[PDB]
């Protein structure tokens, strides 16, 4: 699973840095100068004779490159098992769109100097190797916000709204552990990159009581320097509050009892007891219309242990998945030929509204469209 | 480490040995087979420098005419170039004044400097064209293994000069 | 189309020589028109990626892609000692998977032609019919159109699977046409002898590690057509993947190929025209064999023995003609989800996968592998009332 990411000035040719997870682990290993040398070389070879040079995939690993814009280019290695090239392209697109949320479009095209620009980006590493390493979400892979449903109590929105009324502002969002808990319309409306960048960044910071950060929105604001206010009023639960001790003790001190409820919300996604069939050992569904994302690992754990191992599976099968979708359904069986071994993928499109699935081997393969159809038929009512 | 990641830019004629200077320079990455089919080769030796450790991204590029609208893809964010002749190869003699003019064209004026390494020249005609175009020529030698990271130290403190200049 | 860019080129790594010009490192490129010029300088590029990514992963480039023009195109690799084919291709004419698919397909069928495929290139009297085979090469992936366009659509699948379209047979004639190929088999020995009838392999005594070779070797040059005279009496020595000659008989006579290998260490066309002439009174035979649960189409496949059965095309005659092409471009990705667990295997020497479609009529395209039985391959399109 070993992992580099290199940031390389297009114009110029000096790399910006060398962030890398290998193994998953937030591993400090540099890069040689070699191979990005090498690769910036045959990104600008390409660039030159008008042939943009995507990416070259070999047995153990894989090496994609992208620029964006003009002056800015990121290219991959990657050795991880089950490696696809459309996972790698939203990963250069999330890293670009958290580049351009941290240090906006200036500093970023049209360098002044790339010294600077790299001492500047000194503070930003930390959400790159959160993304690069093992994460709890897919909102990378997938573009969508990891939206987690509130236990069906309008209350919450009704506080946020007053909240963001009080403080003059229209973006506004409870988040825990990285998961969109509610939103004002406003935050709902916000850029595709951005809108999954927050939470995650704020995932990513530190647990401080009190953070101030300045941010550029990729879409609306690329240059107006945003300020972010995260406040943590309980553990792994934070409020975002963004501008162009009384903060919220007028409207979220009647609340603490729905706030409790989510303090374990967040790893267990969707209400707590949803009916769902028992065979199911991890789920995930976008709202394509919405650009809306929810990603469950621990329905059933007592069997299928290692949930990190389910959640690589499902990222692998969205994957595939989007590289065949992209009224229609597709499954797929993997592990051995011995029945009761394995496990079972199943996704369903319908209504704009794609559906994943992971399920234990027992499970009915003649049934597993008709299942699909049931979870999305209890699930639509819930957004 | 903070390194200050001075860009190289070496040029030459690619018949003079400076593939061999620069080896002996530095070990371990060389990934010298690639001046044939792209045009540049990629190195690296990080050097302290007051205080500094300073990282030197070599840049050798292709002095073949084959590959010289790609080489100046190459120059441009060079922090600092050097132009290798040899004593005893006649066309770098010449070839040297329009490296210079290319390299300065391309990305801008940079504080660098040339090096003659390893006659049918004579030395007071180097002189005269280092003395022309405001540089110092550097007696080097394949075996005597100096006056190269000399060369890499005076040029990397100009650019930590000029970076202590503008950043106050 | 011939204007959109498709390249096949033979360069040489480590290059150790003082002048740089294309006939350096190019070893033979094709074609050399300007449908290729582009990725004749890009060569550089490929050059320094299989040097770099052998150098930092432990394995060869397995493919790369590049935007050109705004298209991606797909570019595989080989890499030989010196030596490193590489081919290149549009990926909306040709995905990824059939470009590795047709880049392993042709290293064989080079192997076949001369020794190893460094004799192939190296050599220049072979230059002009390497440029026709190559020539056939391309214009079979980007023009398959030249009983209609069905083998064409078929195509798009079938050439990934290894095998031939095996025909079932009753006991009789293939106890029948045994007899006979045994009686053929009897300067030179007969290793084994494969005998093709109307593009359907009808009978094999070939071992399958030469079968392939001959079955891949034919194809290529359009031997295998639907619903096709003369005598093709073809006479050449070939390598299969195995010292001694080992010559290779092809004899074509009214929809009946007869493909003989021979060691070594008309005089071997006469006895097998008169065994095509006697076996003349099965045509009728094998004609009517021909002709004449909600399964729907079906490439079940075998790997072993290495052949797949499909469904005639007077099966396929009785929303049909998007069905099939549907069902083979899918079961293209199938393949190629599959392949990742075949390579899995070949290391070690995933289960399944399916599919809807209402291009309309539910599909349920399904591919099925066995590995704890003898190793296999399925895949059905069928409707949903049953499962």
């Amino acid at each position: 699973g070993t992992v580099h990411l290199l940031c390389l000035a297009a114009s110029s040719g000096v790399p910006l840095f060398c962030r890398s997870s290998r193994g998953g682990a937030p591993a400090r290993q540099q890069l040689p100068f070699s191979v990005i040398g090498s690769l910036n070389g045959v990104h600008m070879f390409g660039q030159n004779l008008e042939v943009q040079l995507s990416s070259a995939r070999t047995e153990n690993t894989t090496v994609v490159w992208k620029s964006f814009h003009d002056s800015i280019t990121l290219i991959v290695l990657s050795s991880e098992v089950g490696i696809s090239e459309l996972r790698l392209e939203r990963l250069l697109q999330m890293v670009f769109g958290a580049m351009v949320l941290l240090v906006g479009l200036e500093e970023l095209t049209n360098i002044r100097n790339v010294e600077r620009l790299k001492k500047d980006l000194r503070a930003s590493y930390c959400l790159i190797d959160s993304f690069l390493g093992d994460s709890e979400l897919i909102g990378d892979l997938t573009q969508c916000v990891d939206c987690v449903i509130p236990p069906e109590g309008s209350l919450l929105q009704e506080a946020l709204s007053g909240f963001a009324e009080a403080a003059g502002t229209t973006f506004v969002s409870l988040v825990v552990s990285g998961r969109v808990v509610a939103a004002t319309e406003g935050w709902w409306r916000l850029g595709t990159p951005e809108a999954v960048l927050l939470p995650w960044l704020v995932g990513s910071l530190p647990p401080q009581t009190a953070r101030d950060y300045p941010v550029y929105l990729p879409h609306g604001s690329p240059t107006v320097p945003h300020r972010l206010l995260t406040l943590t009023l309980l553990p792994s639960l934070e409020l975002c509050l963004l501008c162009g001790p009384q903060l919220l003790e007028r409207w979220w001190q009647p609340l603490l009892d729905p706030l409790r409820a989510c303090l374990p919300l967040g790893p267990r996604a969707l209400p707590s007891g949803f009916p769902l069939h028992t065979d199911i050992l991890g789920l995930l569904l976008l709202h394509l219309e919405l650009k809306r994302c929810l990603f469950t690992v621990e329905p059933l754990g007592d069997k299928e242990p290692s949930p990190e191992q389910r959640r690589r599976l499902l990222r692998n099968f969205y994957t595939l998945v989007t590289s065949t979708h992209f009224p229609r359904a597709c499954y797929l069986v993997l592990g051995t030929e011995e029945p009761g071994t394995g496990v079972r993928l199943v996704a369903l499109q319908l209504g704009l509204r794609r559906l994943l699935l992971l399920l234990s081997p027992q499970s009915p393969t003649h049934g597993l469209r008709s299942l699909a159809t049931h979870t999305l038929h209890a699930l639509t009512p819930l957004l | 480490d903070m390194e200050v990641a001075i860009k190289m830019v070496v040029v030459g004629n690619g018949a003079v040995g400076k593939s061999s200077m620069i080896q002996r320079y530095c070990k371990g990455i060389f990934t010298k087979d690639y001046k044939k089919t792209i045009g540049v080769d990629f190195l690296e030796r990080q050097i302290q420098v007051n205080d500094e450790d300073v990282r030197l991204m070599l840049w050798d590029t292709a002095g073949q005419e084959e590959f010289d609208a790609i080489t100046k893809a190459y120059y441009r964010g060079a922090q600092a170039c050097v132009l290798v002749f040899s004593t005893t190869d006649r066309e770098s003699f010449e070839a040297v004044s329009s490296w210079r003019e290319k390299v300065v064209a391309e990305v801008g004026d940079i504080p660098t400097v040339l090096v003659q390494i390893k006659s049918c020249i004579k030395n007071e005609e180097a002189e005269a064209l280092a003395k022309r175009l405001k540089l110092r020529f550097y007696r080097t030698s394949v075996k005597e293994d100096l006056n190269v990271n000399e060369v890499f130290k005076y040029l990397a403190e100009k650019y930590l000069q000029k970076l202590k200049q503008q950043i106050a | 189309g011939l204007n959109t860019p498709h390249i096949i080129m033979y360069l040489t790594l480590q290059l150790d020589s003082e002048t740089s010009k294309e006939e350096q490192e190019i070893l033979y490129h094709y074609p050399m028109s300007e449908a290729s010029q582009k990725l004749k300088s890009v060569r550089g590029i490929f050059l320094t990626l299989c040097d770099m990514l052998e150098n930092v992963t432990g394995t060869q480039v397995t493919s790369s892609s590049l935007l050109l023009n705004g298209k991606q195109i797909h570019v595989a690799y080989w890499k030989e000692s010196d030596k490193l084919l590489l081919i290149g291709l549009p990926a909306e004419e040709v995905p990824l998977p059939r470009l590795r698919n047709m880049i392993e397909n042709v290293i064989q069928t080079l192997k076949f032609m001369y020794g190893s495929l460094d004799s192939a290139f190296c050599q220049i009297e072979n230059v002009p019919r390497l440029d026709h085979f190559f020539n056939l090469f391309f214009q079979r992936a980007l023009q398959p159109a030249k009983a209609q366009q069905y083998d064409a659509s078929s195509a798009v699948l079938l050439d990934n699977l290894p095998g031939v379209r095996w025909l079932t047979l009753p006991l009789e004639i293939k106890m029948e046409l045994d007899m006979a190929l045994s009686d053929l088999e009897a300067l030179y020995t007969i290793l084994g002898s494969s005998l093709f009838y109307k593009g359907y392999l009808i009978c094999s005594h070939l071992p399958k590690d030469d079968l392939i070779d001959i079955a891949v070797y034919c194809r290529h040059y359009c031997l295998l057509p639907l619903a096709a005279i003369g005598q093709l009496i073809i006479w050449r020595e070939v390598f299969p993947q195995h010292e001694g000659r080992y010559f290779l008989l092809v004899v074509g006579l009214k929809h009946y190929m007869l493909c003989v290998l021979l060691e070594a260490g008309c005089v071997y066309v006469d006895q097998v025209k008169t065994t095509l002439h006697q076996l003349d009174g099965v045509d009728s035979r094998i004609d009517e064999r021909l002709a004449s649960n909600t399964l729907f189409h079906y490439v079940a496949l075998e790997t072993v023995q290495g052949i797949f059965i499909t469904p005639t095309l007077e099966e396929v005659a009785q929303i049909h003609p998007q069905l099939i092409k549907n069902f083979h471009q899918c079961c293209l990705s199938i393949r190629a989800v599959f392949q990742q667990t075949l390579v899995e295997e070949k290391k070690k020497g995933v289960k399944e996968h399916g599919v809807l479609f209402e291009c309309s009529m539910a599909y349920w395209v399904v591919g099925r592998l066995f590995l704890h039985p003898k190793p296999q391959e399925l895949y059905v399109c069928f409707h949903d009332s049953v499962t």
